[PDB]
């Protein structure tokens, strides 16, 4: 009963430490043996651990109580950043909107009320998605899906989901016939097909595919030490760090990384299903599902199937904001897990 | 409680969804790197598999007769990788000792050493001679990473003949790179280094360029394609067939010489522009093969202003050339004349196949020679409007398709005698003693300070219409005699 006293989850902390060590080694490989970048990455990891532990202390009831204020300040500062033409606060958005959504759900009937509550939640969503999509679309998808998972887990009626799916699937062909004007549809095809149009947007994706094919076999390919050819694709240490991982570790490295990511997701959902109050029941689920969205979006990026989108791989890359926000999510999850009654 | 079970079910569904997505990703990777195992096929680590762009064979510009106008030869260059050279200075000295490399070339290399994005090719020498290529080939092994490569640089066999009309292709700088980024065209332009800055090379830049190829070639040391695996064929630029008569172009230029000026001969029947001429016509090969700052500056400040294509950029007052059109407007209307001229084409882009065209001003007066050509075309056609297009045809499945004129509201009514009145007036001016141009076409067996003049020889069913300007009076005889032998040569 020591970890609970510290308000930390041993299993999540251990898996996250293993994944952080693996990320450190991968960055060493992908940094060109750069001492400064490795020092900065270790500093970012330490800051992430500290913020995770700090966030794991404040009780979930405080999270529910302050969710309205955090959401309000986040929306105000997103309106600010969208205005004036500082630090990109989308991380605050994707850690805040699930909180506000979970609070609003918790303050209503057990399953959400059709077009009485779900409409309110989606209306909370739309300003956030609009503000986080006006500058760029990448983080907007994450911001939406993160709390759409909260709504889905809250008990959103399958009737509404099916109706929406049917309506969108009926509107797409109409968009595919009446709104198929030549250059709009051509641009849509270009965006949808990354590997297409080489030498441009698809240039780096094709280089990444060549990288993953080369030394990507289950035979581990060439191992570690930057014994690779991965400066063909720039920013090999931030976005295509998965390309570096593949080319320098084979298929086994990718499988191990994905196994760690799925283990983290399973533990998070397992402790979310045990949360007493519905707010913490759905918040942890939303956080874990958005983490998997990160993983899948980035791996599809590098393997060359999803459109072009700037979603850094979770906590295995160079960059603090994404690391610290994921760590804060994990801290919220552990607080929910340990505070219990 | 109910909520616990509901959340458990919804979380299980989401977990199954993410498991399916993970399966999708793993299947992608297995297909991409396991089944597609030959993506490396690299026995020696030093080899790469860089995705080499394939520049397409730029469309060869022909003319009416069909002879080539601008060609594409293989010019050789000295290439090396900055990041795979043991000693830059020793290698540069060795180049100086084998290919007589000049210190100015060293300075240019150093300028580009930083300018050119790192981790890529860097050129040092241009217009490499055959003897130098042979020397490098026989002593190639004595250099760390230097390799000679031949790159198709647009050749203009007639050179100063058609430079403003055909255009020139010059190096892509950062401004062009960002301009193409705005249009998302870097994909189709990665291979090519020289891109049209004017002439037909620009307006039909996309037509004459076409889709650029690419290839995944496993290159060993010295950057040699040895294990080409995947390669989309490059869509060779469609060979535009201009409405040009190169013989007429040469004749006009030869009879022009120093006289600065521009000549826009045309053919009202088909709408083409038989001869587009500009006097200075700086040599185009200078721009293609790494024009230096000194020569470019000399051209820019040159009093003759060779960089100005007088056919389009030349915005000059038509003076008396507008009299037929004002007469037609008056006969068709018993500042409305401004609207009538705008309908004719003055004051607006003529649709000519030259993106570098200055529209000019329509006072409510400067009109380019092609604008006068369009006005005369409309005059010949009794109001039917034809764009002064230079593209007679292009390359297609059938390898030839005539240029289709975009119909637009014809001015006035065709079945009106007003147009014939203007034609008869011009014919009388050209073939009557009271007329000023009579002395220049009296002996024609067939009826026919800047100094401009426009006319059409075959009054009955005209087949050639001309409008040209003699800048600052040129240096030869009066423009009338010039057009006289121009017409004489046009149909003998």
């Amino acid at each position: 009963t020591f970890w609970d006293k510290v308000h930390l989850d041993p299993t999540m902390l251990l898996i996250l430490l293993a994944l952080l060590v693996y990320s450190a080694l991968v960055i060493w490989s992908a940094s060109g043996q750069d001492i400064g970048m490795m020092e900065r990455k270790i500093g970012q990891i330490a800051m992430g651990l500290v913020i995770m532990v700090v966030m794991a202390q404040i009780p979930p009831r405080v999270y529910e109580g302050w969710a309205p204020y955090l959401y309000i300040i986040c929306i105000i500062l997103l309106v600010a950043v969208d205005a004036f033409g500082r630090f990109q606060p989308s991380e605050i958005a994707k850690i805040a909107v699930p909180l506000m959504v979970a609070r609003f759900i918790n303050r209503d009937v057990c399953p959400p009320s059709l077009k009485n509550t779900g409409i309110a939640l989606v209306l909370i969503f739309m300003p956030t998605l609009l503000v986080a999509a006006q500058p760029d679309l990448g983080t907007s998808i994450l911001v939406a899906l993160s709390g759409l998972f909260v709504l889905f887990l809250s008990g959103l009626s399958w009737r509404l989901i099916g109706v929406a799916v049917v309506l969108v699937a009926a509107f797409i062909p109409i968009l595919w016939f009446f709104l198929m004007h030549d250059y709009q549809r051509q641009r849509v095809m270009m965006l949808l097909d990354p590997e297409s149009d080489p030498l441009g947007a698809g240039y780096h994706i094709i280089q990444s595919k060549i990288a993953i094919g080369s030394g990507g076999l289950r035979g581990k390919g060439w191992l570690h030490g930057t014994q690779s050819q991965l400066e063909f694709l720039p920013e090999r240490h931030t976005d295509f760090i998965f390309a570096v991982l593949a080319e320098e570790l084979g298929l086994v490295g990718i499988l191990i990384l994905l196994a760690l990511y799925i283990l983290l997701i399973m533990r998070g959902l397992w402790i979310a299903a045990r949360a007493q109050t519905t707010f913490g029941r759905v918040m942890a689920g939303g956080l874990m599902l958005i983490l998997f969205v990160y993983v899948f979006v980035n791996i599809g990026m590098v393997s060359g199937i999803l459109p072009v989108v700037g979603v850094p791989l979770p906590l295995v890359s160079y960059g603090g904001s994404a690391l610290i926000v994921l760590m804060a999510g994990f801290g919220i999850v552990m607080s929910i897990h340990t505070h219990r009654k | 409680t109910a909520e616990s079970a509901l959340f458990v079910r919804r979380a299980l569904v989401a977990f199954l969804g993410i498991l399916l997505l993970t399966g999708v990703l793993i299947a992608n990777l297995y297909n991409l790197q396991i089944v597609r195992f030959t993506d490396y096929q690299t026995r020696s680590n030093e080899n790469r598999i860089k995705l080499v762009p394939i520049a397409p064979s730029r469309g060869i510009i022909y003319d009416r007769n069909g002879i080539p106008l601008a060609l594409n030869r293989t010019i050789y260059q000295i290439e090396m990788m900055p990041e795979k050279v043991d000693n830059v200075q020793q290698t540069l000295d060795a180049l100086r000792s084998v290919v007589d490399l000049t210190d100015d070339d060293i300075a240019a290399f150093r300028k580009e050493r930083a300018r050119s994005h790192r981790f890529t090719s860097i050129p040092v020498k241009t217009n490499l001679t055959e003897v130098q290529v042979a020397r490098f080939a026989v002593n190639q092994y004595r250099f760390p990473g230097v390799e000679v490569k031949g790159y198709k640089r647009r050749y203009y066999p007639y050179g100063s003949a058609l430079t403003h009309v055909i255009g020139y292709v010059s190096k892509i700088n950062d401004k062009d790179v960002e301009r193409l980024n705005n249009d998302g065209k870097l994909a189709n332009y990665a291979a090519t280094h020289d891109i049209g800055k004017l002439g037909i090379e620009r307006y039909y830049e996309d037509v004459l360029h076409g889709q650029t190829g690419y290839e995944e070639v496993e290159v060993n040391n010295r950057g040699r394609v040895i294990r080409q695996l995947k390669e989309v064929p490059p869509q060779a630029g469609h060979d535009i067939y201009l409405t040009l008569d190169l013989k007429l172009q040469q004749y006009i230029e030869t009879l022009l010489a120093g006289s600065r000026a521009a000549v826009v001969v045309t053919d009202p029947r088909t709408g083409g522009v038989l001869a587009l001429v500009s006097t200075p016509s700086y040599d185009p090969n200078l721009f293609v093969d790494g024009i230096s700052s000194k020569d470019y500056s000399a051209l820019l400040n040159d009093p003759n202003t060779p960089l100005v294509n007088r056919a389009t950029q030349g915005v000059y007052p038509p003076a008396s050339t507008v009299k037929p059109y004002v007469a037609v407007s008056a006969l068709s209307a018993g500042d409305r004349l401004s609207e009538w001229m705008g309908k004719f084409g003055y004051g607006h882009y003529t649709g000519i196949d030259l993106a570098e065209e200055r529209s000019g001003n329509m006072p409510t007066w400067t009109a380019t020679p092609i604008q006068m050509s369009k006005a005369l075309m409309i005059l010949i056609n009794d109001g039917i409007v034809k764009v002064p297009h230079l593209l007679m045809s292009t390359a297609e499945d059938g390898k030839q398709v005539p240029w289709v004129q975009p119909h637009e509201p014809p001015v006035g009514d065709i079945h009106s005698g007003y147009w014939e009145l203007a034609k008869d007036g011009m014919y009388g001016v050209a073939n009557r003693p009271n007329g000023t141009a009579h002395k220049y076409f009296a002996s024609a067996p067939y009826k026919i300070d800047h100094k401009l003049m426009t006319a059409f020889a075959p009054y009955n069913n005209p087949q050639v219409a001309v409008a040209m300007i003699l800048e600052n009076g040129g240096a030869g005889p009066a423009v009338g005699t010039l057009m006289r032998q121009i017409l004489d040569h046009i149909m003998l």
